[PDB]
């Protein structure tokens, strides 16, 4: 079909294992994959507490999340030799931003 | 003389100490939870459950599943580059 559509749906696919194969048995040690987005998880937490820090920090956290993972994930997306990135297509990224 | 003292009626101390609110808590929260807890997601029967279960196990830290994952994304736009040239 079309390319960029194509693209759209590997980025779903990286982020769903990031919570079902890499979330395993969903551990109340956490797996050592999982560390990871424990770590994210904090580290952005303590960034808009700091940045906003309001009551509405973590209101505006889910937005400020995705915008993290999706640019996480479009990064490593763009560092396979034959797969081209959706932030590529600067349009999708410029309207973002202006959208926001 | 005098039979009145503290031990005959106690009642106080029945209540009154801390641990209980802790001992009543953990008759209700322990009594049947596992004993250890199970492994990290190992299958969930797809086919490539058992994938995870060699690879990309919770315990794996290892740069294997990554490997594979990645791997596949690279014959997708290769071939493709035959398909479009």
């Amino acid at each position: 079909l079309t390319t960029f559509s194509l693209y759209t749906i590997i980025v779903l696919l990286v982020i769903t294992s990031l919570y079902t194969l890499t979330n395993n048995n969903n551990k109340i040690i956490g797996s050592r994959w999982l560390i990871s987005q424990e770590a994210i998880y904090d580290t952005i937490m303590n960034m808009t507490k700091g940045q906003i820090g309001g009551k509405n920090w973590g209101l505006y956290f889910p937005m400020i999340f995705t915008l993290f993972m999706f640019i996480f994930i479009a990064n490593l997306i763009s560092m396979i030799p034959y797969s081209f990135a959706l932030s590529a297509h600067l349009v999708f990224i410029i309207s973002l931003s202006i959208v926001i | 003389v005098s039979t009145l003292i503290p031990p005959k009626v106690v009642s106080s101390k029945n209540i009154g100490s801390a641990p209980n609110a802790k001992r009543i808590a953990n008759v209700v929260h322990f009594y049947k939870s596992l004993p250890q807890g199970p492994a990290p997601a190992i299958k969930a029967n797809t086919r490539l459950a058992r994938y995870k279960a060699k690879y990309f196990d919770g315990d794996n830290a290892s740069g294997k599943p990554l490997w594979h994952f990645a791997l596949g994304i690279i014959a997708f736009g290769y071939s493709m580059e035959y398909y479009f040239h």
